[PDB]
């Protein structure tokens, strides 16, 4: 079963996640732009801007992406 | 073709390597390596097709990818070969690797921008074009997101693992390949990506020239593992869905198999590689 959806403002940016590059079952958006994310076999997550650094949830991956971006707009993949 | 530890390059060899890298960038060829890597990063999944990452072919795939890149460098300057970064030995920001005559240093704390060396954005010679993070300058934060590079003792524990890889042949596997890649265990290759930070922490990690030196040392560790376990070899060896078996061909090239890449000495040697 997919993780739950989420919607919050994190560090001034809107991050959204929902159940739905790979056939991969969950979508995340930063200010409306989709961020590629992926789930690992042990249930951890990564995103294309933190791809070598597993975190426990898709919200954690979205937050890690906002941290990485330092205010920059995400470009669509 | 001899691949040398970066720490050992002469000033002339660093000059020639940097110039060849910058020319691949200027001509447009470099960025397609970045693009190829990101496409595989994004499509390799633990429960579906997986070729470049999180799979047994992680090591031959990167071996062929680095050969393609080294052949492109040699098309510019036939004397140049890919050096390797032994991050277990050269483990601080003070390593000559990160000096302004080679790769330049860490990024400044505000925006992570690299401010010195040949690849600093201010030179006009290193636009970041293939990107997800919209910024167009090289970034790094050495030791920012993880405190330490792997040590020789940690590498040795991974080198001692006898099985090349194991079912289910993905990021959950026991075995040498997944320990070296770093998804399980004390974590070698993934941790180095995180330690450099900036683009090296992302799916467009070849945007940083250190990518190649990191993977050339990962590649060297496969060669070391082989010398430690001459009795052990690539697996799987046939009939595995979604995974590249030993004699199956690999995308994107389609014309080469893990079998064709196990013996690096068909293509290059190392400055030093311990015997069995
Ligand atoms: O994996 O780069
Ligand atoms: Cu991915
Ligand atoms: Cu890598
Ligand atoms: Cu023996």
């Amino acid at each position: 079963a997919a993780p739950e959806s989420f919607d919050e403002v994190y560090k001034g940016r809107r991050i959204q996640g929902r159940p739905a590059e790979h056939g991969g079952g969950y979508e995340v958006f930063v200010d409306g732009v989709q961020l590629h994310v992926m789930r690992n076999a042990d249930g951890s997550w990564i995103s294309v801007v933190s791809h070598y650094d597993p975190v426990p949830t898709p919200r954690a991956a979205a937050r890690a992406a906002v941290d990485e971006l330092q205010g920059a707009p995400l470009l669509p993949f | 073709t001899v691949r040398k530890n970066q720490a050992t390059l002469t000033a002339d060899e660093k000059r020639r390597f940097v110039a060849a890298v910058l020319e691949l960038k200027r001509s447009g060829r470099y960025d397609e390596f970045v693009r190829t890597h990101n496409e595989f990063i994004m499509s390799d999944t633990d429960s579906g097709e997986r070729t470049g990452h999180r799979s047994p072919s992680f090591l031959p795939w990167h071996r062929r990818f680095l050969l393609d890149f080294e052949q492109a460098l040699q098309s510019v300057d036939s004397s140049v070969t890919l050096p390797y970064w032994d991050w277990s030995a050269d483990r601080t920001v003070r390593a000559s690797l990160w000096a302004p005559d080679f790769l330049g240093g860490t990024g400044r704390s505000t925006d992570g921008r690299v401010m010195d060396g040949p690849f600093a954005a201010s030179t006009g010679n290193w636009p970041i074009n293939v990107r997800v993070d919209s910024r167009t300058y090289l970034r790094r934060s050495l030791g920012g997101s993880v405190a330490e590079l792997p040590t020789r003792a940690e590498v040795e524990s991974v080198l001692a693992i006898s099985a090349y890889d194991l079912p289910p042949y993905n990021s959950a596997s026991e075995g040498f390949r997944n320990h070296l890649e770093g998804w399980r265990g004390v974590n070698l290759h993934n941790r180095v990506h995180v330690w450099v930070g900036g683009q090296m922490a992302t799916g467009v990690s070849p945007n940083d020239p250190v990518f190649w030196l990191h993977h050339a040392y990962v590649d060297k560790l496969w060669a070391e593992w082989q010398r430690r376990h001459p009795d052990s070899a690539y697996v799987p060896t046939g009939g595995t869905p979604d995974v590249v078996d030993l004699n199956e061909t690999m995308k994107p090239w389609n014309t080469v198999r893990p079998a064709d890449l196990l013996d690096h000495t068909a293509y290059y040697t190392f400055d030093a590689l311990e015997h069995h």
